[PDB]
RNA sequence: GACGGAGUGGUUUGGCACCUGAUGUCGGCUCGUCACAUCCUGGGGCUGGAGAAGGUCCCAAGGGUUGGGCUGUUCGCCCAUUAAAGUGGCACGCGAGCUGGGUUCAGAACGUCGUGAGACAGUUCGGUCUCUAUCUGUUGUGGGCGCAGGAAAUUUGCGAGGGUCUGACACUAGUACGAGAGGACCGUGUUGGACAGACCCCUGGUUUACCGGUUGUACCGCCAGGUGCACCGCCGGGUAUCCACGUCUGGUGGAUAAGUGCUGAAAGCAUCUAAGCACGAAGCCGGCCUCAAGAUAAGAUUUCCAUAGGGUGGUUAAAGACUAUGACCUUGAUAGGCUGCAGGUGUAUGAUUGGUAACAAUUAAGCCGAGCAGUACUAAUAGCCCGUUU
RNA sequence: GUCUCAACCGCGAUCUCGGUGAAAUUGUAGUAUCGGUGAAGAUGCCGAUUACCCGCAACGGGACGAAAAGACCCCGUGAA
RNA sequence: CUCGAGAGAUUCGCGGUUAAGGAACUAGGCAAAAUGGUCCUGUAACUUCGGGAGAAAGGACGCCUGUCGACAGGCC
């Protein structure tokens, strides 16, 4: 179970015991119920939440249909949490007091995109040879890729260039420091993947 | 020492019908907890 | 942030002055070391009539760097220069006097460093 | 990755591409209309628009700040003359990019940008 | 580094599947009623969003 | 709304100090502790760079003592922090002070104001 | 474990001469992948195993398996570590991927042989490593059509890939065992190293945005004040972004192997097996993370249409090679500008007053502000096309 | 910054669009994988396996890739 | 300097900076960094008596005031 948030930005505090510590201020906001799957209908059981207040102009008239069933105001992100204890209906609300009784908790994001990018910065290859000594223009090469007549072929799964980030990235274990309902506000310790304004889901 | 200790209790099981072993280890001040 | 052929200065008056890092003990590829770590050295140059002598192997602990070393309460130490204190055998110091600053690290290290110097941090 | 890099280097070193905004900009301020490509435009409103607002503090402070942009003695001479009264109420967007179409050459996408206070049809 | 073959009619035309001329965004012009690009000034009557930008002598 | 200045109000540690700038002396009352006992161990020196956001910043201040140049970083809102005291107003030229690592006695010694 | 004997394999040296109008060769670098005949870590049987430490054999390939001195070296010797510094195959893996120290061209010299031209179980100094990737292969990213009417979302997971390491201390306990030296199993805990992922509050780096000092010289008619050029002229700083040297997080029941047994006959006894049954590994499958319905077997749910929904276009982006993706398009804060603020630099131009002067103090510092907030001033026209909309 | 061990910055090349436009190479090709087989190292044979149609960027394992009628080695009642 | 315009991936060419360490790189310090001017001090082994030698190692250097290139005071 969990709830929707954005990511604001890093700041780092002090705790009572008298540590610096850095902490990420992540946006857990209001999320409704706007749709509930069940067994015998869906094959699973699960909670559809919905985060970000939308304006009419931006929902289509199948989105609208769906809200309007629920008897909500239309929102703009839309996820699935299995595995609540409490069994919510159509249309509750919820919020960041849901996680005043958490420990730790995991936040799972989209990662900065860093597009195009060689073997050196993507997988982390030594390079060919040294700066100097003889080097013509490998300095960033990849070096071999396979072996002679046997094999005869690149095997699958090389480590090549390619795209990097902008993917889905989990981070475990993050310690809870403070939650504070005013302003549905939460407070984790560490970092977490995306860019700020990016959104995220945190799992209790 | 006097940290943890050690419990066995023995339960028949579907798949077979005779009796299996549960083992595990728990603080001393829980074992009636256990049993 | 000290590594394989490091120069240390010698801060205590065992005959030593300079000192040469050959390993950085407690790990297979472990690359740098810091204050308190412990390390093996050789013996690069000694004052005149000294009791040990040049090229001597011997393990040391260091007690200053030049590189920022981190606190649990927000600050931060340097240093001027990189120094270590040579050790015996038995893991006490072959020395009598410290000279200079030591970090606040050997506290939960070696006590007979920090009885001994003239400041902590 | 060039992420939050917020100015076009008009694929020319730094001196040139200075040079170059400098020289546009006193175009800009002598003819009140220039025709110049999309890109070029573009740059050229960051550039020119604060240069602009100088003129609502008239001192020789700002006067030589200004000419410490454009070194060209006509440009100031208009700037803080006519063209100082004409934007003295408008806060800010002096200026409007129109496109146009493409060159023969290189097909290239061409526009102009002038002083808004200038154009009496669009007001 | 060289090609072991020539290619064949086939493979060649196959290749050529995406090599295609791109159309310009045209629209009418209120005004004049001519065809200009979407988002330009028409060239004939020197108009644009209804108002005259470029009054051609 | 702003959530980071929310938290930096709720999370607010330390005391004021009185202000100073880059070349200024200051002695900085801070609290250790060896043994269960908390004592205040003074540390003199010449505040080299301030740096940092608002009531966040960092000081590095340094000094010699026995002939070894040592360097501090503090920050400004640690609740082990006791006092700060300016001994003397210097005067520079700069805001970094990054040359003061290269010069000895009599040649590292900055004019009053 | 002698004297002897039977096999397996094809990584050594050979034997044969079957492929070759050219099938690049030693060592190293880079990148791996596979085997197990296992170096460490896991599980066992025996011991000439008191304990501790070993010896030997069996099961086990999940992960891991150092840096230097010498040498072209492989290999070795040595130094310091480590839990350990495994053995092999893949054209003795890998030169359309690198190098070119060695070998094996033309110069020269030594020893040696030859009358000599020259030569070498030898030695020594020097001595050009070519090609714009067609097919396939591999890593990424799109276009079309399909999915039994068309669409906007949310999804299950058939399966695939990733991940899998390990030390040292404390207590139990100076106890069991042992004259004694020494010194445990089992079980709780506390802290490290290496590796990986994400991130930029901190430390540190960059920062041809920006601010300042300063040399030479030429321009803005002159002075003062600025600017061009000299590697960004040089020097000192430096936000956002990108980063590591930084910070945070991570390596989490079933069926078995070698083995241990219960009950128990064939075979009156014996027997873990023949009928049954209880155990038993870092290994297998689940569990963790990511992808994943072209899974043509093309799945499910909610809603809309039969103006649903899109394309082209525009302002743009923490998204990006081109694409694709995200936000916004006037009943609009998408971008710029303007007005303020966090912030960088470090006290401007002028004007007084000091000083004989070079200079200095007052007065607002001045400039910049890739970040933040507000605000329609500028640019975002529903025009055209498929099936009311920006 | 030779390296541990790399990070960042600028221009030129690179990528996209407009204009012009070669070359080496080429029996025909709708040119997948594994093991086997085989002039004894297979895209093309056998048995299985996997794979909707068509591009772009990027890297070099194979096509015993390209170039040059092997200089080594042997042979010719060859040559200098 | 007879092709341009956009954009600002990978990679290459030519350049710039870099914490801590400082030849651990490599066949080999290859390449780069470092030194560098004028005047005043001071210069070893060895030597064919010429040299070695610019051996090595040090110090001063801008502007203003006055005094006889130098001296002293002052300024950044
Ligand atoms: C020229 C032939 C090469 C490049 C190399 C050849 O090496 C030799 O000929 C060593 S002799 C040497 C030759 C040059 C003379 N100037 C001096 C003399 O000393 C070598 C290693 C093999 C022994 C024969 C086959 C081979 C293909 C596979 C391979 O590994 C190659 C042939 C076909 C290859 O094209
Ligand atoms: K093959
Ligand atoms: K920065
Ligand atoms: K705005
Ligand atoms: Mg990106
Ligand atoms: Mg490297
Ligand atoms: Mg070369
Ligand atoms: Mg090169
Ligand atoms: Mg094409
Ligand atoms: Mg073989
Ligand atoms: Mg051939
Ligand atoms: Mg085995
Ligand atoms: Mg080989
Ligand atoms: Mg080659
Ligand atoms: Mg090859
Ligand atoms: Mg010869
Ligand atoms: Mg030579
Ligand atoms: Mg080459
Ligand atoms: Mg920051
Ligand atoms: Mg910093
Ligand atoms: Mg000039
Ligand atoms: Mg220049
Ligand atoms: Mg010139
Ligand atoms: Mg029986
Ligand atoms: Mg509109
Ligand atoms: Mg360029
Ligand atoms: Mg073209
Ligand atoms: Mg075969
Ligand atoms: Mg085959
Ligand atoms: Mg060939
Ligand atoms: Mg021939
Ligand atoms: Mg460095
Ligand atoms: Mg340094
Ligand atoms: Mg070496
Ligand atoms: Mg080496
Ligand atoms: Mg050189
Ligand atoms: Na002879
Ligand atoms: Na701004
Ligand atoms: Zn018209």
């Amino acid at each position: 179970p969990g709830l929707l948030g954005k990511k604001i930005g890093m700041t780092s505090v002090f705790s009572a015991e008298g540590k610096n510590l850095p902490c990420t201020v992540i946006e857990v906001g209001p999320c409704v119920v706007t749709q509930v799957k069940t067994l015998e209908k869906d094959g699973y059981s699960a909670l559809q939440l919905g985060f970000v207040d939308a304006k009419e102009k931006h929902t289509t008239k199948p989105l609208a249909g769906h809200f309007k069933k629920a008897n909500v105001a239309p929102k703009r992100h839309l996820a699935e949490f299995k595995n609540f204890e409490g069994e919510h209906k159509l249309g509750d609300v919820l919020n960041v007091e849901f996680f005043s009784d958490a420990d730790f908790v995991d936040v799972v994001g989209t990662s900065k995109g860093k597009g195009f990018q060689g073997v050196v910065k993507r997988h982390g290859f030594g390079g060919v040879g040294q700066a100097t000594h003889g080097q013509h223009n490998r300095l960033r090469a990849p070096g071999a890729v396979g072996a002679c007549s046997y094999p005869a072929k690149v095997f699958k799964g090389t480590r090549m260039a390619g795209q990097m980030g902008n993917e889905r990235v989990t981070v475990q274990n993050l310690e809870v420091i403070k939650v504070m309902p005013e302003h549905n506000l939460l407070l984790v310790k560490g970092s977490v993947p995306g860019a700020k304004g990016s959104i995220l889901l945190i799992e209790k | 020492g006097r940290t943890y200790s050690k419990v066995i209790k023995m339960v028949k099981s579907p798949k077979t019908g005779a009796y299996t072993f549960q083992e595990e280890m728990v603080p001393n001040e829980a074992v009636k907890d256990f049993f | 942030m000290i590594q394989q052929e490091s120069r240390l200065v010698v801060a205590d008056n065992s005959g030593a002055k300079e000192a040469l890092c050959i390993r950085v003990l407690g790990g297979t590829r472990r690359r740098y070391a810091s204050v308190g770590d412990i390390i093996v050295v050789s013996v690069k140059s000694v004052i005149p009539s000294s009791d040990i002598k040049k090229g001597a192997v011997s393990k040391a602990v260091i007690v200053r760097t030049k590189k920022e070393v981190r606190r649990p309460d927000g600050s931060y130490i340097r240093f001027d220069d990189n120094a270590c204190v040579l050790l015996n055998a038995a893991g006490d110091i072959r020395g009598s006097r410290i000279f200079g600053p030591v970090a606040r690290e050997l506290r939960g290290t070696n006590m007979k460093i920090v009885s001994l110097a003239p400041e902590v941090l | 990755m060039r992420h939050n890099k917020k100015f076009n280097h008009l694929g020319r070193k730094a001196a040139h591409r200075k040079a170059m905004l400098s020289n546009m900009a006193a175009s800009l301020i002598l003819h009140k209309r220039i025709f110049t490509t999309v890109a070029k435009a573009k740059a050229l409103r960051i550039y020119v628009e604060p240069l602009l607002t100088k003129t609502k503090e008239d001192t020789t402070h700002s006067r030589r700040i200004a000419f410490s942009y454009l070194q060209n003695k006509y440009a100031l001479k208009e700037l803080f003359g006519d063209v100082a009264a004409k934007i003295a109420d408008r806060p800010g967007g002096y200026t409007r990019i129109l496109k146009t179409g493409y060159r023969l050459g290189d097909n290239a996408a061409m526009c102009f940008i002038e002083l808004v206070d200038y154009n009496e049809n669009m007001l | 580094a060289h090609p072991k073959r020539r290619q064949s009619k086939t493979r060649t035309a196959k290749r050529r599947t995406h090599d295609k001329a791109v159309m310009p965004t045209l629209a009418k012009c209120p005004n004049c009623g001519a065809w200009h690009i979407y988002h330009t000034v028409c060239g004939d009557c020197g108009y644009y969003r209804g108002k005259l930008a470029i009054e051609k002598e | 709304m702003d959530f980071i200045k929310i938290v930096n109000e709720e999370f607010k540690s330390g005391k004021e100090h009185p202000k100073f700038n880059s070349g200024d002396t200051i002695t900085v009352e801070y609290r250790i502790k060896e043994g269960n006992k908390e004592r205040i161990q003074k540390y003199r020196g010449v505040v080299i760079r301030i740096s940092g956001h608002g009531d966040k910043k960092r000081f590095t201040v340094r000094k010699i003592s026995d002939g070894i140049g040592v360097e501090r970083i503090f920050p400004i809102e640690s609740p082990f922090i006791e006092n700060i005291t300016v001994e003397k107003y210097g005067k520079v030229r700069r805001a970094k002070l990054y040359y003061l690592r290269g010069l000895t006695g009599k040649k590292a010694r900055i004019k009053e104001r």
